[PDB]
């Protein structure tokens, strides 16, 4: 989890002209 | 191995026109373009 | 419009709908209380001088004047029927009373009425190519009217350049009276063969018919960049508000969203910031000078969940990413 | 009389605020590592050309230098702009001027003909950038402490615009003038800007950190 | 991107012009942005595959 | 292919036409060539996958 | 055949010689010192 980072993304890092990011159905806890 | 990209969706009408009713009216002349695009992106989202 | 279930039905273009979740609508709350802001400008610039002064220069040495730090009234201009020619290329005349331009250049000159056609973008001819050239992306309005009552007795003092070694670039001038080498034979001040004076006078005699008679011409150019303004329409400003979705106008630019005091330490020379998407995120008030942030009200995305219509008519609604405190609006 | 133009002489290209983001822009900028002329002030009044923009610099604490001449010919026949660092207030004006051979401020003399308008407003280095943009003569200025004896300080520093003058007069040449202790009428660094594409790194507080020449 | 339009800010077009020409300018913007969305969506399908 | 333009030789339009009408014609030709490249790079992506 | 002819036509003597499918320059008459009048209206002579 510490290796992959989104610090260089745009909207993914961050209203923004209708763009939207939906959460996955499975969160990281149940995947774990 | 990658498993699933981040699910994304876009409001075609508001994105293209930014709530401009005049632009929306002009966009109506193109037909179902926004519906088809939304459909495709939704399919991808379900695929994730 | 009856209810979300009905909306889902007409979205899927079917009466029956099976169990599932359907992206179907966007609830963009976006209330719009009207607010506007501009600086404390009251000095009316000398528009009448450029449009009513008796002394006007000729097209080969067209006058240039800068208009700034002034209130602008365009109703007086387009309502004045005296302007036989009135055209615009980058802005509609009615909208001029609502915008701000950051600077205005007022050009004026006199020409024969038949030559009025050359004053426009993309035009050609001696007037356009050798006396007064407009850029192809000109942003302003061209105004002209018959001037036989003033520029006609003939009034040979009005001169026009006929030729030059090359066509003039936009807003250029060339008052060089050096005789043109109109051929292979060189010359030094000799007005002989293939060596003619660069300018000629107009036969502005009142005996000539309309079109041939002199027409006065005025051209306005707008520096549309909007960081400084100080040049705004006659419309009055009003008191701003905070934390409410309002249609806002500052120095002519406009948008819609929520307003809040900006913590960003803008430098004194700055007026407004831009985000990753190049959209305005904060702005400097043109009356109090404080900086206030700008943010859209909400994504508004809405989806409907429901079991099969065969099974039941009950439905529930999901507001995508919206905080429950704001959904009642 | 020559030295390396280190990474400095950067200015805010626009009044738009940006912070903690990288941005690209195309504008006139003297490139990095270029040549800059140094003059034999150590112990004749000089004159220099103005191509497109002139990058001035000089070490000053007591304000020995008192402004710059700007113009096309400097022949008392065409408008030329003058800046005077008067003790009460800085003064700017453009007029035809009876330019003497040594027009230095003897202490004050000056001239004026067919005036259009007027405007009024070594421990530390001061530098200025002059851009004769179409219809707008932009002025930029800086004032920061230094430790170098003669060489330009290698530390980066970029800064905001002083003022913009709408005349946009023909500027083909420019001259330098300062004040002398006595009045005796008798018959610093310089660089040239070029059009380049630059990448600007804005950080918190909107402050420009550094840049990279394309 | 302006796509040949006088400006990329739609509100400027709506405020600077009157509708009899703004529809044309808007049509140019519509074409450009629609093409961008089409390219983006197609690329997303391929990556999804 | 001219794509509805007066010709396909780019220099021909710029020779026979002045800048004002040349803009609309060259814009059409640009749109057509862009469309062709888009079709060319979309097929290549599919064939690469 | 006209600028160096040995006989010229009177005002009453109408003449219109046919010139076509040929290529010749006007520069000779444009720089002819004898041609005291080279006034043109339809196009600049340099466009020959
Ligand atoms: C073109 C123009 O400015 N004309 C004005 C005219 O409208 C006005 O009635 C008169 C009185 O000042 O002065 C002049
Ligand atoms: C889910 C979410 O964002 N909840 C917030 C909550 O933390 C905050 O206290 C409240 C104040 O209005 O607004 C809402
Ligand atoms: C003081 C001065 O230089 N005045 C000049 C004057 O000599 C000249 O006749 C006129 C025309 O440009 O412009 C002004
Ligand atoms: C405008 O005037 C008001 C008082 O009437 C004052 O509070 C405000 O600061 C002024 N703003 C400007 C930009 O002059
Ligand atoms: C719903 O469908 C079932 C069969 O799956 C049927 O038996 C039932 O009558 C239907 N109810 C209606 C018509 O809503
Ligand atoms: C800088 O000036 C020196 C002379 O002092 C010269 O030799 C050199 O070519 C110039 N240019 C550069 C890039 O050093
Ligand atoms: C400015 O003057 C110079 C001559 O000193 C001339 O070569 C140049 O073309 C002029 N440019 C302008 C702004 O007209
Ligand atoms: C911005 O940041 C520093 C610390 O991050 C702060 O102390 C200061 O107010 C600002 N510095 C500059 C150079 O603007």
């Amino acid at each position: 989890f510490n290796k992959v980072t989104l610090a260089d993304a745009g909207f993914i890092k961050q209203k923004f002209n209708g763009l939207t990011v939906l959460p996955p159905l499975l969160t990281d806890e149940m995947i774990a | 191995l990658p498993v699933s990209m981040t699910k994304t969706s876009v409001d075609c009408t508001m994105y293209i026109c930014g709530d401009s009713t005049e632009c929306s009216n002009l966009l109506l002349q193109y037909g179902s373009f926004c519906t088809q695009l939304n459909r495709a992106l939704t399919g991808i989202a379900v695929e994730q | 419009a009856l209810d979300p279930l009905s909306e889902t039905k007409c979205t899927l273009k079917s009466f029956t709908v099976e169990k599932g979740i359907y992206q179907t609508s966007n609830f963009r709350v976006q209330p719009t209380e009207s607010i506007v802001r501009f600086p404390n400008i009251t000095n009316l610039c000398p528009f009448g001088e450029v449009f009513n002064a008796t002394r006007f220069a000729s097209v080969y040495a067209w006058n240039r004047k800068r208009i700034s730090n002034c209130v602008a009234d365009y109703s007086v201009l387009y309502n004045s029927a005296s302007f036989s020619t009135f055209k615009c290329y980058g802005v509609s005349p009615t909208k001029l009373n609502d915008l701000c331009f950051t600077n205005v250049y007022a050009d004026s000159f006199v020409i024969r009425g038949d030559e009025v056609r050359q004053i426009a973008p993309g035009q050609t001819g001696t007037i356009a190519d050798y006396n007064y050239k407009l850029p192809d992306d000109f942003t302003g309005c061209v105004i002209a009217w018959n001037s036989n009552n003033l520029d006609s007795k003939g009034n040979y003092n009005y001169l026009y350049r006929l030729f030059r070694k090359s066509n003039l670039k936009p807003f250029e001038r060339d008052i060089s009276t050096e005789i043109y080498q109109a051929g292979s034979t060189p010359c030094n001040g000799v007005k002989g063969f293939n060596c003619y004076f660069p300018l000629q006078s107009y036969g502005f005699q009142p005996t000539y018919g309309v079109g041939y008679q002199p027409y006065r011409v005025v051209v306005l150019s707008f520096e549309l960049l909007h960081a400084p303004a100080t040049v705004c329409g006659p419309k009055k400003s009003t008191n701003l508000v905070k934390n409410k979705c309002v249609n806002f106008n500052f120095n002519g630019l406009t948008g819609t969203g929520v307003l809040t005091e900006s913590n960003k330490k803008f430098l004194p020379f700055q007026q407004f910031g831009r985000d990753i998407a190049d959209t305005t995120d904060a702005v400097r008030d043109p009356q109090t000078l404080e900086i206030l942030d700008i943010t859209p009200c909400s994504f508004g995305g809405v989806s409907v969940i429901t079991p099969g219509t065969n099974t039941s008519n009950q439905v529930a609604v999901l507001y995508q990413g919206v905080n429950c405190t704001e959904v009642p609006v | 009389a020559y030295t390396n133009s280190f990474t400095r002489g950067v200015y805010y290209p626009d009044k738009v605020f940006r912070s903690s983001v990288l941005h690209s822009t195309q504008d006139l900028f003297l490139p990095f590592f270029s040549n800059v002329t140094w003059f034999h002030a150590i112990h004749d009044n000089p004159v220099l050309p103005f191509n497109d923009g002139v990058y001035f610099a000089s070490t000053e604490k007591s304000n020995i230098i008192r402004g710059w001449i700007f113009g096309t010919t400097l022949d008392s026949k065409t408008q030329s702009l003058l800046i005077v660092n008067n003790a009460t207030n800085v003064v700017i004006k453009v007029c035809e001027f009876q330019f003497c051979n040594y027009p230095f401020l003897g202490v004050v003399y000056s001239s004026a003909n067919n005036c259009t308008f007027e405007y009024v407003s070594f421990k530390n280095l001061s530098e200025f950038v002059f851009k004769n943009i179409d219809g707008y003569f932009k002025i930029y200025s800086k004032h920061t402490p230094i430790n170098l004896v003669r060489d330009l300080p290698q530390g980066f520093s970029a800064l905001e615009p002083l003022v913009d003058l709408p005349i946009g007069i023909n500027i083909t040449r420019f001259q330098t003038l300062l004040a002398l202790h006595r009045s005796y009428l008798t018959p610093y660094y310089v660089g040239y800007l070029q059009p380049r594409t630059f990448l600007l790194k804005y950080n918190e507080n909107g402050t420009i950190t550094d840049a990279v020449d394309c | 991107s302006n796509f040949g339009a006088i400006s990329s800010v739609l509100n400027d077009i709506l405020s600077r012009l009157d509708p009899p020409e703004a529809e044309v300018q808007i049509d140019r913007l519509i074409t450009g942005r629609l093409q961008s969305l089409q390219t983006y969506v197609t690329q997303q399908l391929i990556r999804a595959a």
